[PDB]
RNA sequence: CUUAAAGAGUCAACCCUUUGCUUAUCUUCCCUAUUUAAAUGUUAGCAGCCGCAUAGGCUG
DNA sequence: AGCAATTTAAATAGGGAAGATAAGCAAAGGGTTGACGAAAGCC
DNA sequence: GGCTTTCGTCAACCCTTTGCTTATCTTCCCT
């Protein structure tokens, strides 16, 4: 829905890599609006366990499992552009 | 790519105003460079330069004489003379509200950097003076030169120190060009052969006579280059600005 | 680990008194405020009488 | 139950008076802030 | 054998009476 926003000046000064910047993306960058009903916001039911959802999750997870070996052979520039394409397709869907 | 943390409105009182034998007033840049390396030691954040400005500063005393300190009988062996007043050695005292801006290089979040600087400043002592109060320090970064000026203008309001150099000597130009003199460092005279009465026995010690440079006070926004206000330890047993002599 | 390290300035008080800022003034002449126009917006929500009604109807 | 119109021009000038004085007293304090050197009892 | 206390030793001025700087502000433009 929206990208995380980093207010931190040292993090904005230094962070460059993919995960090394992503570890600085916290809940306070827009997601944590006011925070008084957090315990109700994290008590969760598990009614998704159905037939077609579980098989779709399994087939896509194994697809990722089989292709993630080429992901580590990518460069920083690739990872950023590929994940931008993935985010654009995800909001499209 | 530069990173700074600014502590604004550092109200400090009890400052040892005796900068040297011939300078009494604002503490020199050797004091604030010493404060910077003090945090490099206690907090571990290694500090290149410090830009310090004076919001307020009053030397205790009149316009021609400083208020001397009533000494206490603290030496050993002069009991019996303790009922009379202790003799006064000259140490002027002063109060000062300062604004400090430390060049640091940091790799963690700004909150732990602010907390480390706050925990240092709560146990620090500006020029022998107890830090009465200080605002919460804030981190600002100088990516480019416009960002350097952003950090510069974030110290408003304060009168920072810019180096204007020595032409012939200190007294002559202080009358002629009317600039202020202060300790930019020291000159080593003799090696000290007795380390028994010192802080460390292994750190090499020298008797020193303070060298002085001539400086001016300019408001931090009116300073064109912030490197001319950031004092740092130069390799001539002195301190110096990054931008050199202010023109 | 900052000319680091450290330090009680205390006390006391009669500013007094005196006073002439007076004097004389020409503001003054001058002159076009002129010309229009729907008050509309239903512009009123009444008077009796048929009734237990301050419910509901009728009469013009 | 809101509706109240538009432009146009706002005076040119001449003056802002000098002459006097602007007190003389008497006070205004010091009190502590001395480190080396040298006799001289004393562990 | 230092060591810590107290007393004696050695001096002598020409002053002057605020600024130092002087504060972090909108053009294009299209949505």
């Amino acid at each position: 829905h929206k990208k995380g926003l980093v207010e931190d000046p040292i993090y904005r000064a230094t962070k460059t890599m993919f995960t090394e910047t992503l570890q600085c993306v916290n809940v306070n960058g827009g997601w944590f609006n006011y925070g008084d009903n957090i315990d109700e916001c994290y008590k969760i039911d598990t009614s998704f366990i159905t037939d077609t959802y579980v098989k779709q999750l399994n087939r896509y997870r194994k697809k990722l499992l089989a292709t993630k070996h080429i992901w580590f052979t990518l460069g920083e520039d690739q990872k950023i552009a590929i994940l931008q394409e993935c985010r654009v397709a995800l909001m499209l869907g | 790519m530069r990173k700074f943390i600014i502590v604004k409105n550092v109200k400090v009182d009890g400052i040892n105003a005796k900068s040297s034998d011939i300078t009494v007033g604002m503490p020199p840049a050797t004091t604030f460079c010493g404060l910077g390396e003090t945090m490099s030691i206690k907090t571990g954040i290694v500090v290149k330069a410090v830009s310090y400005g004076s919001v307020k500063f009053e030397v205790r005393g009149s316009r021609f004489n400083t208020s001397v300190t009533k000494f206490a009988w603290q030496d050993r062996g002069n009991g019996g003379k303790a009922n009379n007043n202790s003799p006064i050695q000259p140490k002027p005292l002063a109060d000062g509200v300062f604004t400090l801006c430390f060049e640091v290089e940091w790799e963690d979040c700004a909150e732990v950097l602010v907390d480390k600087v706050t925990n240092f400043i709560n146990t620090a002592r500006i020029a022998g003076g107890t830090i009465a109060s200080f605002n919460k320090p804030f981190v600002k970064v100088a990516k480019d030169a416009e960002e350097l000026a952003s950090v510069k203008n974030a110290m408003m309001p304060c009168y920072v120190v810019v180096d204007c150099g020595v032409e012939v000597n200190i007294f002559e130009d202080a009358v002629n060009r009317k600039l202020q003199p202060m300790v930019n460092g020291y000159k080593k005279l003799e090696k000290i052969v007795d380390n028994k009465h010192m802080r460390d026995k292994f750190t090499p010690a020298y008797l020193a006579t303070p060298t002085y440079t001539m400086i001016g006070y300019k408001m931090v926004s009116n300073v064109d280059n912030f490197d001319q206000a950031l004092w740092q330890y130069g390799e001539n047993t002195k301190v110096k600005t990054i931008g050199g002599i202010y023109n």
